């Protein structure tokens, strides 16, 4: 399948904590990905012969900023792609990827943002997860904070990752308290909050926008992992999550036959459907990614080995693993990203290197 | 658990 066709290193020599292809590319435009590390975001274009063409960076005004994460969306009126970034300052920046201008920013967490994700159906709904133990849902069309997911029954330590399900009806989050929590956003209260957020225009009213305080997850478990839970993804109604214990677990809330939409807040069972083990990934903040179709899953480890699982099989435990190594790639890989058409897989590393793998 |  994949062959290593190129690599480079960014000039700052700090970790690249994240990478994301733009899956909102226009037909006929080249494939583009963003990296985040140090206090910058950088865009590169993929071309033939393994060329990774350097484009342009956004560099934060603050030399002490450290960007951790990025996520792509598009402007809902204009269709132009937008890039959100955030990190240790707890500030969300919305970046024009063409000019690399910061169109606008959001403050609130004040504390480190560990992940950003956009709703799979609504390009304006942005989820941020924080070192302050809360998640927040923003509407980046009307610049409103829709809701904060927190409270003593929410996470009790840094939230490290979160993922919306297929239709963006609910979010699974996870973090340093070892737990995974479900937050439904299709409730009456939440659907209304979102609609009211679209109705909010501060020039046409006197009121501040009111945020929902959501203090109770719709399900919680600490039975999956026994350390920091640092990456979570939906797989239909099942979950894939990992800690720093060299495993990705495929599980679901409740018993084997339980419908995800009939699970109650007090559900105390989970069901384990499989576990994909690998080696040398005991450090935390190491994310896997999946291709657009969720046919496959890629994870790098702390010494520069890639694992790829073919999930195109009848049950999760039947996943087929391939590994991808290069003799010059020995630094920790923090995250992978597939292009939308699945032909390229990029890994970024703690020594600021970028690795290109083509199918 | 260390970050690096």
């Amino acid at each position: 399948s994949f062959k290593c066709v190129n690599s480079l290193k960014e000039d700052h020599n700090q970790p690249l904590f994240g990478v994301q292809f733009n899956w909102h590319s226009k037909e006929g435009d080249p494939l583009v990905f963003a990296t985040v590390g140090s206090n910058r975001v950088t865009l590169y274009e993929c071309h033939s012969q393994g060329e990774i063409r350097l484009l342009q960076s956004y560099v934060d005004a603050d030399a002490d900023e450290n960007f951790y994460t990025c996520a792509w969306t598009y402007d809902s009126n204009t269709s132009h792609p937008l890039l959100a970034v955030a990190g240790s300052r707890g500030i969300i920046r919305i970046i024009n990827p063409i000019t690399m201008q910061c169109i606008k920013h959001y403050v609130g967490h004040g504390n480190a943002i560990n992940e950003l994700k956009f709703h799979p159906r609504d390009p304006n709904l942005l989820l941020s997860v924080s070192k302050d133990h809360a998640l927040r849902l923003w509407n980046i069309q009307t610049d409103t904070l829709v809701a904060i997911f927190g409270g003593v029954e929410g996470h009790r330590d840094e939230v490290l990752s979160a993922d919306y399900d297929l239709l963006g009806e609910k979010i699974m989050s996870c973090g340093m308290d070892h737990s995974l929590k479900l937050w439904r956003i299709n409730s009456k209260r939440m659907m209304n909050a979102i609609k009211e957020s679209y109705d909010y225009n501060p020039n046409k009213t006197n009121r501040p926008f009111i945020s929902q305080k959501i203090h109770f997850p719709d399900f919680s478990t600490r039975d999956i992992h026994r350390n920091y839970v640092d990456c979570v993804r939906w797989l239909g109604d099942l979950i894939l999550s990992k800690s720093c214990e060299n495993a990705i677990v495929c599980w679901k809330p409740g018993k084997m036959e339980d419908d995800i939409d009939k699970i109650k807040p007090s559900e105390s069972n989970v069901t384990i459907l499989g576990r994909f083990d690998y080696s040398q990934c005991d450090i935390w903040y190491m994310r896997f990614s999946m291709d657009f179709w969720q046919k496959m899953l890629a994870l790098g480890n702390q010494v520069g080995k890639l694992y790829v699982w073919d999930l195109e099989v009848e049950d999760p435990h039947k996943a087929k693993c391939t590994t991808l190594t290069h003799h010059k790639c020995g630094a920790a890989i923090r995250q992978t990203s597939f292009s939308r058409d699945s032909s390229i897989l990029i890994a970024v590393c703690d020594d600021a290197s970028i690795w290109r793998w083509d199918r | 658990a260390r970050k690096s």
